[PDB]
């Protein structure tokens, strides 16, 4: 017989194992919170001229 | 905060049938509010030489 497989499941490396606790999750969240602070601060300092 | 022009534009919190009014008002009244040049411009050729 033959096989053919999907090129993207051969094989997947394994992931870390770090940084999974409470307090690194809410690192990345708030992370995330302040990323999207920045992108609209940067939009209403250029439509109030400062 | 200021404009290009040199306007000064003012954020507030007023209700909107106000802003609305107050805004249009406005714009009719600064059809007539012309340069001094460009009103020489207008009555240039009714000037006498006298």
């Amino acid at each position: 017989a033959n096989r053919a497989t999907s090129a993207f499941l051969d094989n997947p490396h394994p992931v870390g194992v770090n940084y999974v606790d409470e307090g690194s999750r809410q690192f990345v969240a708030v992370a995330e919170l302040l990323a999207s602070k920045l992108i609209d601060s940067s939009r209403e300092s250029d439509e109030s001229n400062s | 905060y200021p404009d290009a022009d040199g306007n000064d534009v003012s954020i507030i919190f007023s209700g909107a049938m106000s802003h609305a009014i107050f805004t249009y008002a406005q714009s009719q009244w600064n059809k007539n509010i012309i340069k001094l040049d460009d009103y020489i411009r207008e009555i240039t050729l009714t000037v006498p030489k006298q």
